[PDB]
């Protein structure tokens, strides 16, 4: 019994145990991140409905996001041993790692063909 | 779904929500409706019983309780309806939904064929311009002096006004275009 | 769009950090920036590793596919967590348990099918027997090359 | 020849006369989904005369319509191998396209763009009888790659709804990954036989085409749903139930064992392919079938049904046994596209909904619609003298009288018991209890556009077999010769599954409390896989494309160690040898060094 | 034909071009009818096997 | 050449004597009239090439890049339209006047007959394209992608002239038929190993390369619609079109010197599609598409066989017309909303369903769909690579899946799901945003009947 969560099964709402918490300190919480959730709401709705409207509605959350995704990764990036070592086995890792899959199997292929070890039977396009 | 959440849920709707719940996962079950019918009888005397229980401290304990048992005794793959969240039918005519503003662009050669709903809907555009200026005046006078806010929101106080954002509710698309 | 409204770099200081939440349109408390451990996340919140699929079905969100409202902060990885891609939803069934359970029956289906092939079900019946020297012209051997006599008897 | 080849060609350009169609201004004056229905019915009868000449003279022919191009000493031509498998299953495919066909115009006739519902259900058509006459390779991937295009379009027809889309790309990506499987093959033949031919990839019968034959099971795997690649099969029931019916059992989902039967020349001569297709098809009749016998949807019920018939194709592919499990194919297709048809009456008559939970009592308040669903059970489990015993019960006596694995027998059998365990799971809850649906009851079956397309399937899931069980050719030799319980095996699992499942459906009648156990949530929850390898899988491979790829490679290190580097050393540099303090004093001071540099210089090279 | 003259300005590149090509021909001449792959007598009234 | 270049030479004239009225009309009818001229080229009935003088010539590698050309420049005319209607007159027959000059350079630059009239010509083209990405852009960061364009190009550049001036001092000459019927083996020294970097490098960059790729994401995210629609079709093709052309006088060394490059090509290719995956801007992700189709184009050049150049060949013109038409689209939301970001507008099929279609159509040929020859050169790529070494197989079989992933979440993302429905500013698609998409896809669909036209030298 009992159910143990996992980053892709996440915990269920109603097994949280700070889901039942009661404590003046955390509905004070729960108060105004709803009030800071209605007046946004309250502002999209001001436009939404607006008669006077012509264009979309331009969205600040959905610019920020896309920014902090490409614009401003780099001046936020300071190299790190960490980093390093990722970058350089992320880099070079798999490019040295295929070098010897195909440098081995062409050798294997231009040592069978000095002698004549191949059946290139029918094989006359490449 | 017209109604906004509230901050957060009470024990009493914490309790009937999960009554609601735990019967639904019964019905999935049993199918047949007489055996279904024997069980939720049964499943309302679990929640007849602690009814008064007025301890407050030991009546959380029953349902954190009662909730981790509903999620060991869940079914699998309960029923839901075919227009419900995770329905088969859910979302389905989404694609037919075309919101009213696209007949703006609409070309006068197509506007010729319907001259009388589209006579009904300058009305509509009329009637929604000349109410605006007093919606927006309506909620800041609503806007309580504290920063205190809900999703909610008031109705026409006066005569010959109708209620502030309106038209995106009253205009919205048939459930079944 | 102008530079204080758009993310910045790590916060170092709490009046920094009260500045980034604002911003976000976030509670001081709830802000949470990303660890500074450079890979570039500057100040950008970070937010709970829940995807789509848990938020209120029935709630009218403003960007509905999405279940976001306008303005509120997007996480990270918004885009592996719509509901077309990773689903982090919870399970009937804990996660560990379906992972033992899916690799102990396919493990053990792929152990019965090498003991299946150590011991074969066949019928108590000797070969087939095929004229002509195992019909050793019809299967294409060199006409002019005189096969090994392959004979059968009548028993 | 003429009458022959000009029959067979004469049907693409029927069928292309609704494509036609569908792109000029005479669309919006004709009824297009009848014009559509008639022209494939003319189809389905010219498909007949190149039917009968086969029975008659059992002659193949090899059509080579146009040249495309040639790649210096490799031709591509549009040519046709009409052959045995083509010509029967191109009767079946047009007859039971007649049925799907007309039956869409009463199903989807709300669906305000029902005329490009026909359009591409017409387009499937042709990628499908591209796919099944052709001859090289290449022209199979056209009708290979355009039914894995149509199938996504079809698939998500409600592409508002987020669940269609993922389940549409769902069926992509398990498609692309048994892609691979045929390029293989592809540039395999080109590079050791010089062509895509079907002709010349005969003469490779004495290579080792393991690399080949590799690359074609798994394009079979992924194609047909089989295991390791077949979520997708179940997941494709989004979309409408004409589609389900037509694509996702009796067309598409066959390509993979129609490949498979092409090459089957090559696959006679190695055993670690047979031995391959024999396990990988026992396993996917038994996980499939263990996965339909808890399930509530009945369209998933269904589409479960398929994926472990097709298994069962598999395994008779792994006897060395080709023209079985193409006579399973052409069997096959009747009775279970009759199963969405009178399955997909009911959905559509109880509001769309397709719980089995709130079906009930349908054999009173639907008569013809549950005789014909029960016509359609037992040609599925193999009931004597019917469409479905024609072909099964063969592949029962077959498993059981050849050298095999004994594990791949045994799941076999069970898998053919569990068929009738989870068909009587739907002749029970859908038309034997009592009723569980809402209580305004507005069920109206007498609908011609219904019952016709429905009946010409019933004559089908009868007839058919019986007729083509004794037009083919004899192909194979029969183990007629065995005990008396390997020749009734087949009937006395499949009566002891219902049987069984008499007992445990009337169990749920007791007012008795049912639990969750581990085997019910494996069965209920399709052994996890999804659950799994569809959040695992998929998250590892998008976390990567992120924060490796994009973030620490391009964004990071790749701008670090070229243009910014660069930028900073010259900066560096500019930085130096600017900086220069004005003073007359210190110019000369250097321009001192610099002679005495060139003094130095020229002294040391006296 | 104060605003449509334009009209003669691509078409006379054409033109012009058409001709600045038959000259490229008359400067490279100096192997007509000598390939050792297409050199054949000259027909009764030919002058040149191509221009 | 000079009855197809003297009349486009003559649009510049055009374009500033016609009335202001009269500018867009005129230059695009006559734009039209002079890539039909440049069919006679096609006129081949013989194995021997077309050379038409000392200066030009025309080869059946040359000459499918020089109608692409040439047909480009009228539909880039009416891509740059809308987003110019704004302008003065004088910018409009500036803008119009930089495109033309584009298409002449482009024209001398795949008919010429030596390697130095190549690379000069090969060189002013970032004249017009710089002052079209930085005049012309919308953002700010349009000022660091000229840079980023410019030095990556010239610094490659410097040394292939350097290599280039070598080989005339001592073969005496830079004609691309002499070079062709005097070619001598190179010695395996360490000197010609730089030679055939100093040759290689400044081709290997435009493609773009793996890892020296970094400008074309910024190019293309920041230029003007003509501007990409010109980078992706045409002047990535520059450096396919080099380094077939140079590789002939460097053999034997591209049998070793060419792993480093068949490998990032390869590894690259997955690393750019994975990207894809993940890109939040659509103009960007169409633009990382590229850079993973012309590493096939850069590891299949470098095996140097009679298939493997017959795929490049023809994917060099399929992504010609693809990735064109992609930006097209992608600017034809663009012009409305004014957002690259992809996930901002969604479910567009249910307002745009013939644009749809062609989004549909685009990103079929994008993954590559039988018998669009977008898949032969995928097909006969894989083909060559295979025979090369077989496990390629593994990587090419990789990033076909994930080509369907990105073309198909492309597609779902922004055609399908419900309408961003607070877009009221979503017009009706125009009849001149149509007939570009037309314009694409129709010549995409004639050389599917005819693959004949783009096989190249090989075949
Ligand atoms: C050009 C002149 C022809 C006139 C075109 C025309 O008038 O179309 C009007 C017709 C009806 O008008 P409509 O109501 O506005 O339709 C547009 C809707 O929004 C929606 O349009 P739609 O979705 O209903 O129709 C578009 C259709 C795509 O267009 C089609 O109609 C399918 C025709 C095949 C291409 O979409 C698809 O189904 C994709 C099909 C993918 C094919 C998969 C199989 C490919 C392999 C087989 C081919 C190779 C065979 C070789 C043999 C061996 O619409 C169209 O046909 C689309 C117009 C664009 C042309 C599409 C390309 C064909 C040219
Ligand atoms: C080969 C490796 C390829 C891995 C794929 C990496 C790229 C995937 C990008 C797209 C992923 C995605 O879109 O995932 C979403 C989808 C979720 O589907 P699902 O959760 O089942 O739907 C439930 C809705 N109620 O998930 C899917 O449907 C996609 C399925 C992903 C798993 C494919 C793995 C291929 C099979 C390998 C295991 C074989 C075992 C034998
Ligand atoms: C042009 C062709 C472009 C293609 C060639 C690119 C190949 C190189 C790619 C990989 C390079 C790896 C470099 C990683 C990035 C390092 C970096 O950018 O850090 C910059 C750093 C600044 O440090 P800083 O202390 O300011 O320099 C001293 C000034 N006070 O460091 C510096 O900038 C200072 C460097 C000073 C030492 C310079 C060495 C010159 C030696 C010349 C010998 C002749
Ligand atoms: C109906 C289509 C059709 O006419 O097909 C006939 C013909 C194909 O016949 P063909 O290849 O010559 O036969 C050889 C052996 N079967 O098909 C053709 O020859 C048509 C070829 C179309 C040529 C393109 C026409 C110009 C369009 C502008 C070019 C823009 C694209 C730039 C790329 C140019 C590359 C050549
Ligand atoms: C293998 C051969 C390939 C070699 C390629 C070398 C290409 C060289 C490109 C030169 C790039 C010059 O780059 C120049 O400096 C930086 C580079 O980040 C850009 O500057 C950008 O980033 C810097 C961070 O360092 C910020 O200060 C600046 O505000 C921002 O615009 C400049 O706008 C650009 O002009
Ligand atoms: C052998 C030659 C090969 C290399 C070719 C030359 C390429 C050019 C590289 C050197 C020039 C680039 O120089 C780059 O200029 C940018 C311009 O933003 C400087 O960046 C600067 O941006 C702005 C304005 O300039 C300032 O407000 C900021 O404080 C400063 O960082 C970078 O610090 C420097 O790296
Ligand atoms: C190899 C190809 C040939 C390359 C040719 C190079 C062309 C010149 C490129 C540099 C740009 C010329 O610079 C361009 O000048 C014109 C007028 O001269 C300006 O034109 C604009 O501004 C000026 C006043 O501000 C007005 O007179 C004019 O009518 C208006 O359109 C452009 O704003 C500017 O961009
Ligand atoms: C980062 C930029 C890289 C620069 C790349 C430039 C390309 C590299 C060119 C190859 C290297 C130089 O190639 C050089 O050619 C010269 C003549 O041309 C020859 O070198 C020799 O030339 C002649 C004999 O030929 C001798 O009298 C002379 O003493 C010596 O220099 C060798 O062949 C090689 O040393």
């Amino acid at each position: 019994s009992k159910y143990k969560p996992a980053p892709l099964a996440t915990l269920p709402s109603t097994l949280d145990p700070a889901e039942y918490d009661v404590s003046p300190e955390t509905r004070r919480a729960q108060v105004e991140r709803l009030s800071i959730r209605a007046r946004l709401k309250r502002e999209y709705l001001l436009q939404y409905n607006d008669p006077k409207r012509v264009s979309h509605i331009e969205d600040p959350a959905l610019i920020r996001w896309t920014y902090a995704r490409s614009a401003n990764i780099y001046p936020n990036f300071r190299p790190t041993p960490k980093n390093s070592l990722l970058g350089a086995v992320a880099g070079f890792g798999p490019l040295i790692f295929w070098y010897y899959v195909f440098k081995t199997d062409r050798d294997r292929k231009e040592r069978l063909i000095q002698e004549g070890k191949l059946d290139r039977k029918f094989n006359i396009s490449y | 779904a017209f109604c906004a959440p509230p901050a957060y849920l009470t024990h009493q709707q914490k309790v009937l929500r999960l009554y609601k719940r735990a019967l639904r996962h019964l019905e999935s079950w049993c199918i047949h409706r007489d055996k279904y019918r024997y069980f939720a009888c049964l499943m309302r005397a679990r929640f007849e019983e602690h009814k008064n229980e007025k301890d407050m401290m030991r009546a959380t304990q029953l349902l954190r309780e009662a909730e981790e048992e509903f999620w060991q005794n869940q079914h699998p793959q309960p029923y839901i309806f075919p227009d419900s969240p995770g329905g088969t039918s859910f979302e389905r005519y989404e694609c037919y939904k075309v919101p009213e503003w696209c007949l703006d662009y609409w070309h006068p050669s197509e506007k010729a064929m319907y001259p009388d709903y589209f006579s009904k809907r300058e009305q509509w555009k009329k009637l929604r311009m000349e109410s605006w200026d007093r919606e927006v005046k309506q909620l800041q006078e609503e806007t309580s002096p504290d920063g205190i806010m809900t999703e909610a929101l008031p109705p026409a106080r006066r005569e010959g006004d109708l209620p502030p954002l309106w038209w995106h509710i009253v205009t919205r698309p048939r459930e079944r275009p | 769009m102008t530079k204080d409204m758009l993310p910045g770099s790590y916060p170092r200081t709490p009046e920094e950090r009260a500045a980034a939440a604002k911003k976000y349109n976030m509670r001081v408390e709830d802000y949470e920036p990303y660890p500074d451990d450079g890979m570039g996340y500057g100040d950008y919140p970070m937010l709970p590793n829940r995807s789509q699929h848990e938020r209120d079905p029935w709630y009218q969100w403003d960007h509905s596919e999405l279940r976001m409202n306008w303005g509120e902060p997007i996480h990270w990885d918004l885009d592996m967590y719509i509901r077309n891609r990773v689903d982090t939803s919870p399970t009937p069934v804990s996660w560990d348990v379906m992972c033992k359970h899916l690799f102990g029956f396919v493990a053990f289906m792929v152990f019965m099918f090498w003991v299946g092939h150590v011991f074969p079900s066949y019928q108590p019946v000797g070969p087939k027997q095929y004229p002509y020297n195992n019909l050793y012209l019809e299967r294409g051997g060199d006409p002019t090359k005189e096969p090994e006599p392959v004979v059968h008897y009548d028993i | 020849m003429n009458i022959f080849t000009t029959s067979i060609l004469l049907i693409f350009i029927l069928l292309l006369s609704p494509i036609l169609i569908s792109m000029s201004n005479l669309i919006k004056h004709i009824n297009f989904p009848l014009y559509t229905t008639t022209s494939i019915k003319f189809s389905f009868i010219i498909s007949l005369l190149p039917l009968l000449m086969f029975f008659h003279n059992n002659m193949e022919y090899m059509i080579t319509t146009w040249h495309w191009v040639t790649m210096n000493s490799m031709e591509l031509k549009m040519s046709f191998k009409t052959d045995f498998f083509s010509i029967l299953f191109t009767s079946v495919a047009l007859f039971v396209t007649w049925s799907i066909m007309q039956f869409s115009s009463w199903y989807m006739h709300s669906d305000p763009n029902i005329n490009r519902f026909i359009k591409y259900l017409t387009l499937f058509l042709i990628t499908m009888l591209i796919l099944t006459s052709a001859n090289n390779m290449f022209q199979l991937f056209i009708g290979w790659e355009g039914v894995g295009i149509m199938s996504f379009l079809l698939i998500g027809w409600w592409y508002g709804r987020t669940d269609a889309n993922t389940a549409a790309l769902q069926a992509i990506l398990y498609n692309r990954i048994g892609d691979i499987g045929f390029i293989l093959a592809m540039v395999w033949f080109s590079l050791n036989m010089n062509s895509w031919e079907l002709q010349q990839i005969m003469f490779s019968n004495n290579n080792d085409n393991l690399i080949p034959l590799m690359g074609l099971l798994i394009a079979a795997t992924g194609k047909s749903a089989q295991f390791g690649l077949h979520p997708w099969l179940p997941s494709a029931m989004e979309g409408p139930t004409p589609v389900s019916a037509l694509l996702h059992s009796s067309t598409m989902v066959v390509a993979g064992i129609f490949l498979l039967v092409r090459f089957h020349p090559l696959t006679t001569n190695n055993n670690f392919i047979l031995t391959t297709m024999l396990c990988l098809g026992a396993l996917t009749t038994l996980f499939t079938a263990i996965c339909a016998l808890t399930q509530n949807d009945i369209k998933k019920i269904i589409a479960f049904s398929t994926s472990s018939q097709l298994g069962l194709m598999m395994v008779t592919l792994g006897m060395n046994q080709p023209h079985l499990a193409f006579l399973h194919i052409c069997t096959h297709a009747f009775f279970k596209a009759m199963l969405f048809m009178c399955s997909g009456s009911i959905i559509h008559s109880l509001a769309d909904e397709q719980d089995i939970r709130k079906m009930g009592n349908i054999t009173k308040i639907m008569p013809f619609t549950s005789s014909c669903l029960v016509i359609g059970s037992l040609a599925l489990t193999g009931m004597p003298f019917l469409t479905g015993f024609y072909s099964k019960d063969l592949i029962i006596e077959a498993i059981n009288t050849c050298n095999t694995n004994a594990w791949a027998l045994l799941i076999t059998l069970i898998a053919t018991s569990m068929t009738a365990m989870y068909s009587m799971r739907i002749i029970y809850f859908v038309t034997m209890t009592k009723p569980r649906f809402p209580p305004l009851i507005s069920i109206n079956e007498n609908d011609p556009d219904l019952m016709n397309p429905i009946k010409r399937l019933a004559f089908g899931s009868i007839f058919a077999g019986f007729v083509i069980s004794y037009n083919i050719p004899p192909t194979s030799i029969p183990v007629l010769t065995m005990p008396w319980f390997l020749k009734t095996t087949a009937l006395i699992i499949s009566v002891l599954g219902f049987l069984i499942a008499l007992e445990l459906n009337n169990l749920t009648m007791k007012l008795s409390m049912n639990k969750a156990n581990p085997y019910s949530s494996f069965s209920t929850l399709l052994g996890f896989f999804p659950s799994i390898i569809h959040r695992i899988t998929p998250m590892k491979s998008l976390n990567l494309s992120l924060k490796t790829s994009l973030t620490l490679l391009d964004l990071i290190w790749l701008e670090k160690t070229i243009p910014k580097s660069t930028s900073t050393l010259h900066t560096n540099m500019t930085t130096l040898t600017t900086n220069q303090k004005g003073l007359i004093k210190l110019y000369f001071m250097s321009f001192l060094i610099n002679i005495i540099l060139i003094i130095i210089l020229y002294s040391i090279n006296l | 034909l104060r605003e449509h003259w334009v009209h003669i300005l691509v078409p006379a590149g054409f033109v012009f071009g058409c001709y600045l090509d038959r000259k490229d021909d008359e400067k490279l001449t100096a192997f007509r009818n000598k390939s050792m792959l297409f050199q054949r007598e000259l027909r009764p009234n030919e002058e040149v096997t191509w221009k | 050449m000079l009855k197809i270049i003297l009349p486009s030479l003559m649009l510049l004239p055009l374009t500033w004597l016609s009335s202001p009225k009269k500018t867009w009309t005129n230059v695009t009818s006559y734009s039209f009239l002079i890539s039909l001229t440049s069919l006679t080229l096609l006129w081949q009935t013989d194995e021997n090439y077309k050379n038409f003088s000392n200066m030009f010539s025309s080869d059946p590698l040359s000459t499918p890049l020089i109608i692409l050309t040439a047909w480009l420049l009228p539909l880039m005319l009416m891509a740059s339209q809308n987003h110019l209607k704004k302008d003065n007159n004088v910018l409009q027959k500036l803008y119009i006047s930089m495109l033309i000059s584009l298409q002449i350079l482009l024209i001398m630059t795949f008919s010429a007959t030596e390697l130095i009239m190549f690379y000069i010509l090969f060189e002013a083209t970032l004249i017009p394209t710089l002052i079209i990405i930085t005049r012309w852009g919308n953002q700010t960061e349009r000022l660091n992608a000229g840079i980023y364009f410019l030095f990556y190009t010239l610094i490659g550049s410097i040394p292939l002239l350097i290599a280039l001036i070598l080989i005339q001092n001592h073969v005496g000459t830079l004609n691309l038929m002499i070079l062709s019927f005097t070619t001598h083996t190179l010695d395996a020294s360490w000197s010609n190993n730089l030679l055939w970097l100093a040759c290689m490098m400044a081709f290997l960059i435009k493609m773009p390369l793996y890892g020296v790729h970094l400008w074309l994401p910024k190019a293309h995210v920041e230029a003007p619609i003509a501007g990409s629609m010109i980078l992706a079709a045409i002047l990535l093709k520059l450096g396919s079109y080099g380094m077939i052309r140079i590789s002939i006088i460097l053999d034997p060394l591209t049998k070793y010197m060419a792993y480093p490059f068949i490998l990032l090509s390869l590894w690259g290719m997955i690393m750019t599609s994975s990207i894809c995956l993940r890109q939040t801007d659509l103009k960007s992700l169409i633009a990382y598409s590229s850079v993973s189709h012309m590493a096939l184009v850069i590891a299949s050049i470098m095996i140097q066989t009679p298939w493997s150049f017959m795929g490049a060949t023809m994917l060099m013109i399929a992504h010609g017309l693809t990735s064109s038409l992609l930006f097209c689209l992608a600017n034809s939301n663009y012009e409305r909303i004014h957002s690259r970001t992809m996930i901002m507008a969604r479910g567009l099929q249910m307002v745009f369903p013939l644009m749809a279609t062609w989004w549909l159509m685009a990103s079929l040929a994008n993954l590559a769909l039988p018998p669009s020859i977008n898949l032969m050169g995928e097909l006969f790529i894989t083909m060559s690579l295979f025979s090369w070494s077989n496990f390629t197989i593994i990587l090419m079989g990789i990033n076909i899946i994930i080509t369907g992933m990105y073309s198909m979440y492309m597609i779902i993302t922004t055609q399908r799901g419900k309408l961003t429905n607070h877009m009221i500013n979503l017009q009706p698609s125009h009849t001149r945003e149509l007939t570009l998409m037309a314009l694409h896809m129709i010549p995409l669909i004639l050389l599917t009947t005819s693959p004949k036209l783009i096989t190249g030298l090989t075949m």
